[PDB]
RNA sequence: GGGACCGCCAGUGGCGAAGGCGCCCGGCUGGAACGGGUCCGACGGUGAGCGCGGAAGGCCAGGGGAGCGAACCGGAUUAGAUACCCGGGUAGUCCUGGCUGUAAAGGAUGCGGGCUAGGUGUCGGGCGAGCUUCGAGCUCGCCCGGUGCCGUAGGGAAGCCGUUAAGCCCGCCGCCUGGGGAGUACGGCCGCAAGGCUGAAACUUAAAGGAAUUGGCGGGGGAGCACUACAAGGGGUGGAGCGUGCGGU
């Protein structure tokens, strides 16, 4: 019988962090961030920290008997942005061509029907 | 290295889903497999790709050595679905109710409309007394796991939406969540 | 504080409310000097 | 030296902040990934047939948005 | 477990005197439009003084405090940073009782009536036709009220307005008489205080100010160019001694 994974994939703006985990969800199966792979903090929400990464995770899946992933692509939600950043497409790619059988790709951003005020006061933030 | 104390252990649905295989989970210890939520689509146990949307939580309750055995915990619509089904210039319609049923589950289903146009909310008001009214009384009627079938399979939309077209027709009657507040 | 929006243009001139703000300042010594 | 030959089967056009890049398309003939259609950034001329040398088949460009 | 909050639908949408008001259900209650050959009989418009209401913020007494966040504490930038940027964070934001009574409280348009081309969209109601899965469920047309746009005549300094008039009449109130001094000084009243309302003069000044055209400019946008701009590629200066000119001695 086949062994299916769950693939969060939280993409920030300041980084890309990728989860593999169980068909639970409860055990940390693989999970690497932008910071493992890069040195420059500005580097981490890269594509390519996000896809070799990705790619690492993947290998590692693939050495403890997961072939199939469903992936979960998380923003940061709540008050904060909602658009996945830059590497979760590339990512995906790259679970895509590490050798897993992509099943569903879903988002799993929390969106509040309203929550609590944002950050950046009422101007927001004058940069 | 952990990972090579951990052990598998296969998963199941419900019985009125007829138990099919659902996958495998591996754990350290029998204990922590209890009480573990596992969410999977309907195509995976009926097969019918036209019902992929559907997602059932179900929590894992019993565990006979290497087979775990779960509960229903929880239905979803998927959101992508959900977001398609609703446009501008469609009044949606949003029916929340707490239901006790003849077999004593606690429920909590919420269920949508959707319009051809946008309607005024007197009849919105009363689309939502209607399905109220029909859910309760199917509810009343029904024991547990035939309307949760019913439910699933959406003869309960279906019904819904032939009674509130005397109202307005309806682009579409859905049951977006349920709930298992609690068991008798 | 019958105010006059002509003084909110801001040519040849400072931002109204810091202005009030002084005079105000200004106003709380005054008063406090009395007594 | 593992790299993969590939072969220009179209030009999207003159791209780059100066027009010195040209974005092309590409389809491999040699790797994992032969047969699939890629585009690339290319610097210096290039004209339709030029076997192109691939350090990754999975780099792709952005679309050149007018 | 906690306190805040109720997206998408959501609308040029509805309601409310205004401030303002968006989860469902149950109750109470205000107002409006529609249909009305149903009742009363001019009972009306305006409103000094008066009274009520009144965003945010602040103040008094209690409770509560998730997030945010004046003040403040650190980090960074910068010539310097009491900032913009970042990490923490008091009051406050929330419930109760009360006070303060202010705003670009703007439709920058006080309110009631009569009249002066139309077209067009939507909302609520009513009426007539047609369709209908027979549900005013759908299509179209007419009337009324509110709410948008195009706009004839006309108006205005123009912007723009134009049956929802900034057009012509009728009527009541309030406010203004160059700029600043100044919404200050003094005085009075309210207010716990903050402050609120009322409100000068001396002196100074020949403009301030509103609309729009042409230019120029924009660390605004758009297209085309440029080897006195760059890109790709070569050469070569700035170092050395000398020729020559320049500033200075």
């Amino acid at each position: 019988k086949e062994k299916w994974g769950i693939a969060h994939i939280y993409s920030s703006f300041n980084n890309t962090i990728i989860h593999i985990t169980d068909i639970t969800g409860a055990e940390t199966i693989s999970r690497w961030s932008g910071g493992m792979v890069v040195k420059a903090d500005r580097d981490e929400p890269s594509p390519y920290a996000a896809m070799l990464a990705a790619r690492r995770a993947a290998e590692e899946a693939l050495e403890k008997g997961i072939v199939g992933v469903h992936i979960r692509v998380r923003a940061p939600g709540g008050s904060k942005s909602k658009t996945p950043g830059p590497g979760a497409q590339a990512a995906i790619r790259a679970l895509a061509r590490a050798g897993l059988k992509i099943g569903r790709v879903e988002d799993v951003t929390p969106i509040p029907h309203d929550g609590t005020r944002p950050k950046g006061g009422r101007r927001g933030r004058r940069v | 290295d952990k990972w090579k104390l951990k052990q598998w252990y296969i998963i199941y649905a419900p019985d009125f889903f007829g138990g099919v295989e659902v996958g495998l989970t591996p754990a350290d210890d029998p204990e922590k497999v209890l009480n573990r939520v596992v969410e999977v689509t309907l195509k995976d146990v009926t097969g019918d790709f036209t019902k992929s949307h559907v997602k059932l939580y179900f929590q894992v309750y019993d565990v006979k050595g290497q087979n775990a055995y779960t509960k229903f915990k929880g239905m979803k619509l998927a959101r992508s679905y959900i977001r398609s089904l609703v446009r501008r210039k469609t009044t949606r319609i949003d029916g929340i109710f707490n239901i006790t049923t003849k077999d004593g589950y606690k429920l909590r289903v919420m269920a949508m409309a959707i319009a051809m146009r946008r309607i005024q909310t007197s009849q919105e008001r009363a689309i939502r007394k209607i399905m109220q009214e029909i859910i309760y009384k199917k509810a009343e009627e029904l024991n547990f796991k035939d309307f949760v079938l019913e439910s699933v399979n959406g003869k309960i939309a279906a019904e819904i939406a032939k009674e509130a077209k005397k109202i307005y027709p309806l682009r579409k009657a859905e049951i977006r969540k349920i709930k298992v507040l609690e068991e008798p | 504080m019958k105010r006059r929006p002509r003084k909110w243009k801001k040519k040849g001139r400072m931002r109204w409310k810091w202005i009030k703000k002084r005079i105000r300042r200004l106003k709380r010594q005054r008063k406090k000097e009395r007594g | 030296d593992e790299g993969y030959p590939a072969e220009v089967i179209e030009i999207i056009g003159r791209t780059g902040t100066t027009g010195d890049v040209t974005q092309v398309k590409v389809r491999i003939l040699e790797g994992r990934d032969k047969g699939r259609v890629i585009r690339r950034n290319v610097r210096g001329p290039v004209r339709i047939g030029d076997i192109l040398i691939l350090r990754e088949t999975e780099r792709e460009a952005r679309e050149i948005k007018s």
